[PDB]
Formats: C-alpha cells, structure tokens, sequence
C-alpha cells in the first residue's frame, strides 16, 4: 500500500 | 486522503484471465475466420476502441456472436486477445504485420505504436 | 519472449470503472440493507474470494440480485467497491471498524490486512 | 514496454  | 494497493489492478486482470482459462462468464464468442473466441464483453471494450463502440451499441451489446473482417487473421487476434487479459504481447518477426493489422482494426493504439516502432529499426 | 505494456491492467481497470459509473454492461445489483449497488460479476469476483464463490455456484450464478447479510454496513461496501474499481481505499478513523469487517466477509484478504496493521498503529 |  503506498500514498498515491 | 485515499491509500493505494500498487498490485490491485494487476491481480484483478490475472483473475480475469483465470475465469477466461476456466471458460466462466464469458459472455461473447468472437468468429475470426472459422476459429471462435471465448471473453468477456467487459475486457474487449476496457481494451479496445473497436469493442467498446460495438457493445456501447443499442443493439449489438446483445449479441452472443460477433463475426470480424474477414481479412483478420485469427494468430493476430488470438496473440492481442491474450495481451487483453495479461498485458504480454507475444510479438515476433513472423507475425508482425498480422498482430499491427488487428491492433488497427482493433483500435488499440498502445500495440499499434509498439508495431509501427519495432518495425522501423527493422527497416 | 513477450514484451509488456506496464501500464496496461491500470487502463483496463479504469475503462471498468468508466463503464461502471455509466451503468455500462453491469449485470447485478448488490444489496445491502435496502442500498443498491449495481456492478460487474466479473470485477466483483476478482476482487472478493466471497464473490468468486457465488458466482461459480451453478445456481447463484444466473442470480441478477444478491443480498448480503444484514450486518453488513452500506457505507463499507461503498467504499470497498469503489477500491475493486480503483485501487484506491477510502480508509478513515471513522470507517476502518465497517470497512474491515467488510473486506473480512468479502474475503478481501489485503485490505483486512492494511485495516488491521492502521488499528494496531493507534493502539 | 519492456521485458517484463
Ligand atoms: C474513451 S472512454 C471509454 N470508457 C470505457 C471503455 Cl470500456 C473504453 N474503452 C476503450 C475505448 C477506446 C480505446 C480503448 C478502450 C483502447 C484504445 O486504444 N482505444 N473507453
Ligand atoms: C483463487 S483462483 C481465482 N480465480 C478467479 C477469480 Cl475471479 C478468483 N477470485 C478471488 C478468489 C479469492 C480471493 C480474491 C479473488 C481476493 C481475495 O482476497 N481472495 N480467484
Ligand atoms: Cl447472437
Ligand atoms: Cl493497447
Ligand atoms: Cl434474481
Ligand atoms: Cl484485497
């Protein structure tokens, strides 16, 4: 999960 | 504010391409010359310019059968069928101008650009 | 020996999601607790181990409506299903307890997963 | 594309  | 699985869009393709290999949901079998191909009208039209006008069609998004040009060739649309549910095109010296051709009539521009370059530094 | 298109299951997914929020081609409605949400059987079972089964049930399978438990929030399908679309979670102080629980009778084992790990971190 |  990463901030897109 | 939203977080993002960088694998989701990935998986979600692999397991389309499982339902495909096990035949389930297809809902479309697409005639290229004799040789039948089973999918998803989903898939064909989120990949191609060409399917995403024929089942936007009032009359035609009913239809179970879809009969190509006759001049496609069915390797062509079997190696851009498989593309469609992997993202790996299969493209070789021998079946070049076949897989471009379909690409255009498909209307999937990504391929057609990789064709149109692949073929220029053979030339 | 095949080349790939890195970006091409992002666009597949995104041309979905389109057809989606145009009601293209959707092929069930999903409630939950008097909402309604249409949607794809096939998006729906690429992303949910619980879909994936209903829809292999012989029976469940031609099924146009499904209903989902009663305890089952609206607003944290809502949310997981715009995920099975895009990639992107909707994940808030507010919502995590519905949306794990959720993404938990879906079967959506990443997303109970990051739920989990986010809950943990504020404890 | 690349060689995946
Ligand atoms: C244009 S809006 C839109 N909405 C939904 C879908 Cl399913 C869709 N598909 C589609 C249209 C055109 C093209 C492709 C897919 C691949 C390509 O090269 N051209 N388009
Ligand atoms: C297992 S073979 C397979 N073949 C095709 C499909 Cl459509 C499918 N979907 C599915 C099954 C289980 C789970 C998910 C999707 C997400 C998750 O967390 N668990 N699985
Ligand atoms: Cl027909
Ligand atoms: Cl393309
Ligand atoms: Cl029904
Ligand atoms: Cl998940």
């Amino acid at each position: 999960w990463v901030i897109p | 504010s939203c977080i993002q699985f960088t694998r989701h869009a990935s998986d979600v393709l692999l397991n389309l391409n499982r339902l495909r290999s096990r035949d389930i949901l297809t809902d479309v079998v697409i005639v290229v010359s004799r040789e039948q191909f089973r999918a998803h009208k989903t898939v064909l039209m989120a990949c191609s310019g060409l399917f995403y006008s024929i089942f936007t069609d009032q009359l035609k998004c009913n239809l179970s059968v879809i009969n190509l040009d006759p001049e496609i060739n069915p390797e062509g649309f079997c190696i851009l069928l498989d593309f469609m549910y992997t993202s790996r095109l299969n493209l070789r010296e021998g079946n070049i101008m076949a897989v471009m051709a379909t690409a255009m009539y498909l209307q999937m521009e990504h391929v057609v650009d990789t064709c149109r370059k692949f073929i220029k530094a053979s030339e």
